[PDB]
């Protein structure tokens, strides 16, 4: 019954600078008690959520002063003062002043870095593999940035479609480059029937798009 | 030291019952209103249901008026969550979590529902690229399981500088698919041993596979 939206959906900032971010509300969540039950949460990657502001403007404990809430009615804000390395994650507003409870759909924080070119490492399917009677040969694109990239394969120099599907890790920690890794599935009979097999990578940190191939044999 | 602790998750089949529960430390269970949220993978938060402080009001998600009870014990400082008719879109994390502002939240246990079969995974090696930009590197394949999760360390936990595992894909056969890699200096390839442990807890499928270069 009562609709929560975010914005902007995903927000990238390089660190030192500031935050912000709305949570726009269908209707008005003022009540009679006096208090507007709108709360802010931080899900970290590969973590639980957390309560960081609650009751519109109010810090919980453990929660560094750098993070504000603000506004009143149908429109309100989340600030982050000076964004850290730390605050990587989704931030979710909630209201819990009348049922149904509801959440936004989330913003995702990035950090802003310096652009860096992958490293590129391809593979080939192991003999263990082949012996199953599937081929599957993996491409990896090591501590990167940022994350939009183009990988294409090659057998032969045929360029392949919807053949392939890729992963990305989380920003790094120290680091704030990302990885990837695209695999290939074909058949082990046609895999053996191919020479050379090659994964094409595009990417803002290099010049022109570079190529990491092997032959069967060796 | 506020703790919550959930329970009872695991595979389902559709149409199928699972009870979950939620034990809790640090603060007065029957002081508190509780809740459960839900997270679908790759998904937002989802508000479940709620329930009073002594079990006077409960509320429920429009999703699963139909099939969820929410039902907990003051006495055992215990909540509780019976799912009846589970559907697939049913499948997430379940968090358990206090009612008043969502302030504290459990770690959540992962809720599948589906008609596949627990199916172990295969680890093939990744086995090291010839050339050095001085790095290679070299990593395990994990194919063909079902449900999640995995988990992959390399030599116990003791290699843990520059791996990536990547978060698992779900293959058009309706198998879920996974690398670990790991780069490593190419002159340290004789002299250091790379072995990755895959646990897969659902399927009880432990496997160590050791990664070498090419014969
Ligand atoms: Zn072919
Ligand atoms: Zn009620
Ligand atoms: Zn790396």
């Amino acid at each position: 019954d009562i609709v929560m939206t975010q914005s902007p959906l995903s927000l990238p900032v390089t660190p030192g600078e500031p935050a912000s971010i709305s949570c726009r509300v269908s209707q008005s969540l003022l009540h009679s008690n006096g208090y507007t039950y709108l709360h802010w949460y931080l899900q970290k990657p590969g973590q639980s959520p957390q309560l960081l502001i609650y009751k519109v403007s109010n810090r919980f404990s453990g929660v560094p002063d750098r993070f504000s809430g603000s506004g009143s009615g149908t429109d309100f804000t989340l600030k982050i003062s000076r964004v850290e390395a730390e605050d990587v994650g989704v931030y979710y507003c909630s209201q819990t002043r009348h049922v149904p409870y509801t959440f936004g759909g989330g913003t995702k924080v990035e950090i802003k870095r310096t652009v860096a070119a992958p490293s590129v490492f391809i593979f080939p399917p192991s003999d263990e593999q082949l012996k199953s009677g599937t081929a599957s040969v993996v491409c990896l694109l090591n501590n990167f940035y940022p994350r939009e990239a183009k990988v294409q394969w090659k057998v032969d120099n045929a360029l392949q479609s919807g053949n392939s599907q890729e992963s990305v890790t989380e920003q790094d920690s120290k680091d704030s480059t990302y990885s990837l890794s695209s695999t290939l599935t074909l058949s082990k009979a046609d895999y053996e029937k191919h020479k050379v097999y090659a994964c094409e990578v595009t990417h803002q940190g290099l010049s022109s798009p570079v190529t990491k191939s092997f032959n069967r044999g060796e | 030291e506020v703790q919550l602790v959930e329970s009872g998750g695991g595979l389902v089949q559709p149409g199928g019952s699972l009870r979950l529960s939620c034990a809790v430390s640090g603060f007065t269970f029957s002081d508190n209103g509780m809740a459960w949220v839900r997270q679908a993978p790759g998904k937002g938060l989802e508000w479940v249901s709620f329930i009073s402080n002594l079990a006077y009001s409960i509320d429920y998600a429009d999703t699963v008026t139909g099939r969820f009870t929410i039902s907990r014990d003051n006495a055992k400082n215990s909540l509780y969550l019976q799912m009846n008719s589970l559907r697939a879109e049913d499948t997430a994390v379940y968090y358990c979590v206090s009612g008043t502002w969502f302030a504290y939240w459990g770690q959540g246990t992962l809720v599948t529902v589906s008609s596949a079969s627990t199916k172990g995974p295969s680890v093939f090696p990744l086995a090291p690229s010839s050339k050095s930009t001085g790095t290679a590197a070299l990593g395990c394949l994990v194919k063909d399981y079902f449900p999640e999760p995995v988990t992959v360390s390399w030599n116990s936990g003791a290699l843990t500088s520059g791996v990536h595992t990547f978060p698992a894909v779900l293959q058009s056969s309706g198998l879920y698919s996974l690398s670990s890699v790991v780069t490593v200096p190419s002159s340290s390839l004789g002299t250091q041993t790379y072995i990755c442990n895959v646990n897969h807890k659902p399927s009880n499928t432990k496997v160590d596979k050791k990664v070498e270069p090419k014969s």
